[PDB]
């Protein structure tokens, strides 16, 4: 029982706070940082929603103690939209109706983000399925998600 | 869902770490990726006194072609094992075998070191590494031990590491110029812990004869298993579909699989398989 | 003119909330002074008790209180089911916890003791330190062994469920007057929804002589048990992340929270552990089916028959036994069925209490039938396909008020199939089929299978569903509904319906629901209901505002007239010379003697109500699997489920429902089962054991195949759709698999494990 | 008047943008009508909550 | 008056109200309360005559409940309301007001 | 820069918490010891509502930094009621309509409490007025309060 002084940059914003070590990063991000965007479904790195960008790499915010993120950059689904506009991924996710409840949306979107931002590769239906596969959904059947991701990557590259 | 209370210290280097837990101590544990320890804490299935985060020690995530071996630091993520030096018909087999481990988001923080010292009976890296005759250097306070992979793997969730004694590096006999290596796995869902899987490697004598071959098994007992006598069946042979099938049939006859909700004892063993049969098949293709 | 909204692919309204992270879920909610509740659950499947009073829990600093049965049992009493039929036997018996047991325990997962701490960590910390004394008791697990003594759950006279029978026509003389008679016993899984959001409840009391605020319309029960009404509600809107009928209605956790929040004046928050979910929440699907089938030399049906045993788990939640009543009604589906005996047992075992998972009783029955059919098509050798072609509907003989005690689903009265023609669906819905047949080109691909689905969607429901329409000032319209947004895009469907009738873009309609202060009364969204019902409300209201305008906007200007050109968003008068906007009317009439809108559904003589609404959708599922004869893995190469349904309000979102529903069913067919060791201990509790379908395994393919044939008699004639995707996913896979070996349609027990696909070389011997 | 309670307001937005909650004490608490028109987000959606004064 | 609770200034329950200034709220809002409570007595006494079978004349009728006759049986005012559940209806009143307002003070 | 740990007894329950020195006792007794019973009207020891029992003596929770109250017994208006039954002072205050708004009720009640609990004195209208005078009310004015206090002291002593 002795709190640890943590320093983390969330969505560009720096933070300084005492946390007890045992607090999971997911719960840290939701409380008191009050970014409910990150969602928790399973409890052992499966569900997907959990997923956040840590230092450029998508990792589960739920198999990582908050204290382990000290002096590191973290990005959540909150950081996608910039100035009212929805980031291309979100825009195409709506264009193809790639979501129904909401839970498996932070997870997929953040998994797809660095993949998008880096110039390669294309994502075709087959390679698209393998990409999102690290995230589970109980509403869409992925069919539309797989269709959604592909659309996002066409307006990206071969754009007209 | 919530872990128990425990204390936490960031390790600055190897020795300073080895010290920090010792006096910790008794039931103080180290933490790298978290991908097995943290889930266990969420289930309150392990309640340590303090954690020592070695994950920030600078000289531990290296890849090196060192001499006759290949050196791999313990903090090397699986994510890297998929995309690395791994070339030269000396892949040698890893990126294919590390590809079966769950999903990118886990592979992104998991480490080779921890995965070994944890040692799940379905842990993939041990199976494939034992086929490569691995060599783990576990530095501790008193000295520096070197454990062959046959000795390291004790049981399910159990390794031959005395409390302390941190795995620092993993080395592999480089192999074979030239040869073929393949790994396959069966699971109801891709990326899940397998029912049964195999790791087999063959080296060929100009042109069709064979000079050395090594085979291992996933989901055999409580650990990865050498199919030593199945290897003798192969060696000096034509490598037809009359010795592969025969090797496989004898690569199983001694197993004691443990039944699960997904697996019946014989099924499991009968799913040790043809994992052997098609892995040996894929070992051979001009390779 | 103008354009049409209904039947058009409109990007749904709920999207932006969820994409950005503005969307609030019950778990996201925080309230100052909160107490975090952790529930100490059962670890025995069956036992009486001699509990501790921790003490060592209450001792841990940061623990405010620990709730035992001492508190909750006086009172409220046992959870309270629902309307209002079915009160023909007398339970309790069950309901559930209820609310905390200090007598007997009836399943691993049952709430025994609740703790209350400052953070959720200290809650689980102290909950561990509670010690409960147990005396184990003989553990029931098999539905058949349940009813035949010797072990009992409700040690009084009870003792093990409800018996539901349905019959008419002469079953036996039909069985006597037949050549071929077919028998078999089928056994079905135990799944549930297992949505991505676990259960969550937050309660805020207004401790000052007042109310309770609840986040997570069945206020009605909690209100009653606490004797806190007149409500005094106050259910607050939060978005939900998957019900599939699992999150159901009232849980023990729901009422403990309210009690404790009330008797303390302290905000109380509860969020469910996943392990908890897999052992605490609505199970389903577990049924045994004995089936007798009578046939003439032609092969048409002369009658069905026999017993069904529903493993209700330990108690009666919702359904109550609505599901069990429904199942016994529609095992016959869409067929010529002259007569049958249908006798059903709602039985109990030491398992998680059963609720209404997506299309409850339909996945279960639809399996048993399309499998007792493939078996007749084996024993008479007649083609599996044209059996159904010979023997479904009565093209001409509609309305078809069924034979046996029917409809009675659940009750009063009739009923029958007046929805469109059956077959030219099955006929026309065979794009790709007969060339999907061309196999094997001797190979290893093996499979082709069919399944059929009627659905008691509709379940009026019923009798009504409230709605309301508000136009005011700033260029937006607000629609209040009794329904609930669960993910099906209800807030969008209504947005279209209203937009069409109101002549205004749906980007301008906002939809409000499940705020009980605002919406004093309403039903929820059950058995594929609300679009006809809650949409018929929205129409009725939007049809009232237009008459409020186009008759009292007649007076605002000249003249009556009354006029040409009804609307383009406004009303250009008697020609195209100018007009009053529709918002401007509303802007005018607020402090001036009246108010500017409508909530027309309804009055003392009800509205909107589509009354016992029948409305049976129907279709086929078409499946081609590939098998790997050892390993026993599989690759579903081709998949296409078919559906005829009313008007189809939105093609885009309807596709989501259909595709989505199927994957859940395919998941049930080959992946999902709740497993239990001999001592009643649940095994599949994490996510590694309970296998939900993932991106790679599922067919890249799902063919939307919908047909708008005869509309029913409920305005713009529509149907329920959110449950038809799943129905046949069981029956088709199984028949596909047995065609895929072959040795003939002899599979019963679901799911289909690869170990079972170790008929491999028991095919060679 | 100089009453004992000074003026006090609390506003919680539902960023789902649908609505806005005001436990403020605006003294005809049915004069959301002004705030509504002013902000141009009328008229429900500005849902006022009861507080003692 | 103990059994009666009063809710105010919560614009979700109360979409429209005037307020409280210039010594007014009794004859206005109390005048609202009257013809509301007077709307139930008809909604109830009418509804009670249908519940038993006696027509709208009885004893004189207050407990608050309903004594027909002198002095057999009775139906409480709450049981009447509890009975009007999802039976095709609703057990309450809110008559102030419409177009051509209510309450009327001009 | 400087945190201070409080060990204070409040209405019986002892609390341990770290607070910045400048936070006033009133603000501390309302956050996060959510005892909103104590009310704040003036800001300089006048309004009255402010008033709490400190170590048996009524003092203003508003001219005392929360930090000055370490290792001391504190009682607020929440502590009068003992198992549903309102403390007689509260009863006579309602029996004589000694309150209309609510604000000047913690203040007066807590001022009167130790005076009540101690066996002396009587409180007659004249001596009653002098007692409450340390608290201001803008609604009554006092006539009924003075009448209320007296009533409370008669059922107290001579009492049938
Ligand atoms: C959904 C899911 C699926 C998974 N599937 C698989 C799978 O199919 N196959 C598989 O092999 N694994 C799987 N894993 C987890 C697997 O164990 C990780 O690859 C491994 O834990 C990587 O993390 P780590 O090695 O840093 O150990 P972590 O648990 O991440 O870190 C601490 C662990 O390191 C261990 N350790 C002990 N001594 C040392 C030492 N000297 N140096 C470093 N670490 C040490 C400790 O015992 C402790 O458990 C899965 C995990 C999840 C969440
Ligand atoms: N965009 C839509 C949505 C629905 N419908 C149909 O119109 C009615 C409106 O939906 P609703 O009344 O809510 O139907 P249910 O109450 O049966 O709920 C929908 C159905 O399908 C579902 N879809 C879901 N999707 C998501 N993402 N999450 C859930 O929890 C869901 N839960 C369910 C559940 S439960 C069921 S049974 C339904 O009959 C539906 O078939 C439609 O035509 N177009
Ligand atoms: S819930 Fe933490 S990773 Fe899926
Ligand atoms: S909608 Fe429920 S998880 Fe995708
Ligand atoms: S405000 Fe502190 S005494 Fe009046
Ligand atoms: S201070 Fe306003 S009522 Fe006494
Ligand atoms: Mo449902």
């Amino acid at each position: 029982m002795n709190a640890f002084r943590l320093t983390v940059e969330v969505n560009g914003v720096t933070h300084a706070t005492d946390v007890e070590p045992r607090r999971l990063l997911a719960d840290f991000l939701r409380d008191d940082l009050h970014l409910r965007g990150t969602r928790v479904g399973c409890e052992h790195g499966v569900c997907g929603s959990c997923t956040v960008i840590l230092d450029g790499q998508p990792v589960r915010s739920c198999t990582v103690l908050a204290v382990q993120a000290n002096n590191s950059r973290i990005e959540t689904v909150e950081s996608l939209q910039k100035d009212g506009q929805l980031h291309p991924l979100q825009r195409s996710f709506s264009k193809c109706h790639a979501l129904q409840c909401g839970f498996c949306t932070s997870g997929f979107l953040m998994t797809l983000k660095p993949l998008y931002d880096d110039e390669d590769v294309t994502l075709d239906a087959t390679s698209a399925r393998e990409a999102i596969s690290g995230n589970l959904c109980r509403c869409t059947g992925y069919q539309q998600i797989v269709e959604a991701t592909v659309d996002a990557f066409h307006c990206r590259d071969h754009n007209d | 869902m919530k872990p128990p209370s425990f204390d936490y210290v960031v390790a600055d280097s190897v020795e300073h770490a080895l010290r920090l837990l010792a006096d910790g101590g008794d039931d103080a544990k180290i933490i790298a990726g978290g991908q097995s320890l943290v889930p266990l804490l969420n289930f309150r299935m392990s309640r340590p006194s303090l954690l020592v985060d070695i994950n920030r020690v600078p000289g531990l995530a290296n890849i090196r072609k060192s001499d006759q071996t290949i050196a791999i630091g313990a903090l090397t993520r699986h994510a890297k094992l998929t995309t690395s030096k791994t070339i030269s018909q000396n892949l040698p087999i890893l990126s294919e075998a590390a590809a079966w481990i769950a999903h990118p988001q886990i592979r992104n923080r998991g480490t080779i070191g921890g995965s070994l010292a944890h040692a799940d009976a379905a842990a993939e890296l041990p199976v494939v590494l034992l086929a490569l005759d691995a060599y783990v250097t576990a530095q501790s306070l008193q000295g520096e031990r070197k454990i062959p992979l046959k000795e390291l793997l004790v049981s399910h969730f159990v390794s031959s590491i005395l409390p302390g004694e941190l795995i620092v590096e993993v080395n592999v006999p480089q192999l074979p110029h030239g040869s073929g290596a393949a790994f396959d796995e069966f699971s109801r869902r891709h990326g899940d812990y397998a029912i049964g899987g195999a790791a087999s490697i063959v080296t060929l004598d100009e042109q069709g004869k064979c000079s050395r071959a090594r085979i291992t098994v996933l989901g055999g007992g409580s650990t990865a298993i050498r199919c030593q006598e199945a290897e003798n069946i192969l060696i000096d042979s034509t490598l037809s579909s009359h010795d592969i099938a025969a090797a496989a049939h004898a690569a199983v006859q001694g197993l004691d699989p443990v039944p699960t909700v997904h697996g019946s004892a014989q099924y499991r063993a009968q799913v040790i398989r043809t994992m052997v049969e098609r892995t040996l098949a894929k070992a051979l293709h001009r390779a | 003119n103008r354009q049409a909204w209904i039947g058009q692919e409109v990007l749904r309204r709920e999207d932006r909330r969820l994409l950005t992270g503005t969307a609030t879920f019950a778990g996201d909610l925080g309230v100052p002074g909160q107490l975090h509740m952790r529930i100490v659950r059962s670890t025995q499947a069956h036992a009486r008790i001699v509990s501790i009073d921790a003490t060592e829990a209450e001792k841990t600093p940061g623990v405010r209180m620990v709730i035992t049965s001492e508190h909750t049992r006086h009172l409220g009493s046992v959870l309270l089911e629902e309307l209002g039929y079915h009160e023909i036997y007398e339970n309790i018996e069950d309901f559930s916890h209820p609310v905390l047991a200090v007598d007997k325990v009836l399943y691993v997962g049952q709430p025994v003791v609740a703790v209350l701490a400052v953070d959720p960590y200290l809650a689980e910390d102290a909950a561990e330190l509670v010690s409960i004394e147990y005396e184990p008791l003989p553990v029931l697990l098999d539905p058949e062994e349940a009813l035949t003594g010797k072990v009992e759950l409700f040690p009084g006279r009870g003792n093990e469920g409800a018996r539901i029978k349905k019959a008419y026509g002469d079953i036996d003389r039909a069985f006597a007057e037949a050549e071929h008679v077919i028998r078999h016993k089928y056994v079905t899984n135990r799944h549930s929804g297992v949505p991505m959001e676990p259960r969550a409840v937050v309660v805020q009391p207004d401790p000052a002589r007042d109310t309770l605020f609840i986040w997570g319309d069945n206020r009605r029960i909690i209100a009653k048990m606490l004797n806190l009404p007149e409500v005094n509600v106050r259910m607050k809107h939060v978005e939900i992340g998957g019900s599939f009928g699992v999150k159901g209605g009232v849980f023990p956790e729901n009422v403990v929270a309210a009690w404790a929040a009330r008797t303390l004046g302290v905000p109380i928050k509860w969020t469910e552990d996943r392990v908890e979910h897999m052992t605490s929440t609505s199970h389903a699907r577990e049924m045994v089916h004995k089936l007798e089938l009578a046939l003439d030399a032609e092969g048409r049906i002369l009658g069905m028959k026999d017993e069904i045993f529903h493993n209700h788990g330990a108690y009666f939640r919702q359904a109550e036994p609505l599901v069990s009543d429904i199942t016994a009604g529609i095992v016959f589906g869409p067929y010529r069925v002259p007569a049958y005996d249908a006798t059903l047992h709602a039985v109990f075992t030491n398992k998680t209490p059963v609720g209404a998972y997506r299309a409850p009783g339909r996945y279960e029955s639809t399996f048993a039938r399309e499998r007792i059919f493939d078996l007749a098509c084996a024993e008479i050798g007649l083609s599996k396909t044209e059996f159904r072609r010979r023997n479904l509907l009565t093209a001409e003989d509609l309305p078809w008020t069924p034979g046996l005690d029917i409809v009675h689903e659940p009750y009063h009265f009739d009923s029958g199939d007046v929805v469109k023609h059956f077959n030219e669906a099955l006929e026309a819905a065979n794009f790709s089929e007969w060339l999907e047949e061309s196999k094997r080109l001797r190979a290893d691909g093996r499979k082709v299978g069919v399944g059929l689905g009627v659905l008691m969607d509709k379940a009026g429901l019923g009798l009504f569903e409230t709605g309301g329409v508000e136009v005011s000032r700033a260029g937006r319209v607000t629609v209040k509904t009794g329904g609930s947004s669960v993910g099906q895009g209800i807030e969008t469907v209504l947005a279209q319906i209203v937009a069409e009738e109101l002549q205004i873009a749906p980007e301008n309609i906002d939809i409000v629901h499940s705020d009980t202060e605002l919406i004093p009364d309403g039903v929820g969204s059950w058995s594929s209901r609300s679009t006809v019902l809650a949409g018929g409300a929205a129409r009725k209201a939007a049809l009232a505002v237009v008459e409020k305008a186009r008759r009292l906007a007649s007076e605002m200007l000249e003249a009556d007239p009354d006029d040409l050109e009804l609307t383009a968003g406004s009303f250009k008068v008697k020609g195209t010379d100018q007009q009053i906007s529709l918002y401007e009317i509303a802007a005018a009439r607020d402090p001036f003697t009246a108010r500017a809108d409508n909530d027309e559904p309804g009055l003392a003589a009800d509205a909107v109500y589509m009354n016992n609404a029948m409305n049976y959708p129907y279709g086929v599922t078409l499946v081609q699997i590939e098998l790997d004869p050892d390993t026993g893995g599989h690759r579903i190469l081709r998949f296409s489920t078919s559906t005829e349904a009313g008007r189809v309000i939105n093609p885009l979102t309807t596709r989501g429902q259909i595709i989505g529903a199927a994957v859940q069913g395919i998941g049930g067919a080959l992946y999902e089962e709740f497993l239990y060791e001999e001592d009643g201990q649940p095994i599949t509790t994490s996510f590694m054991d309970y296998l939900l379908p993932s991106a790679q395994e599922m067919p890249n393919v799902d063919c939307f195949v919908t047909e708008d044939a005869k509309s029913p008699d409920n305005p713009f004639g529509a149907k329920g759709l959110g449950e038809i995707g799943i129905i046949a996913a069981g029956a088709a896979i199984a028949s596909a698999i047995d065609d895929a070996i072959a040795d003939g349609v002899h599979t019963d027990r679901l799911p289909v494990t690869p170990e079972q696909i170790f008929s491999r070389c028991q095919g060679l011997n | 008047g100089v009453p004992m309670e000074p003026r006090a307001v609390v506003v919680q937005p539902d960023p789902a943008r649908d609505t806005l909650f005001i436990w403020g004490t605006v003294h005809v608490h049915d004069n959301r009508r002004i705030i509504a028109k002013m902000l141009n987000l009328p008229e429900v959606n500005v849902r006022m909550k009861h507080v003692e004064i």
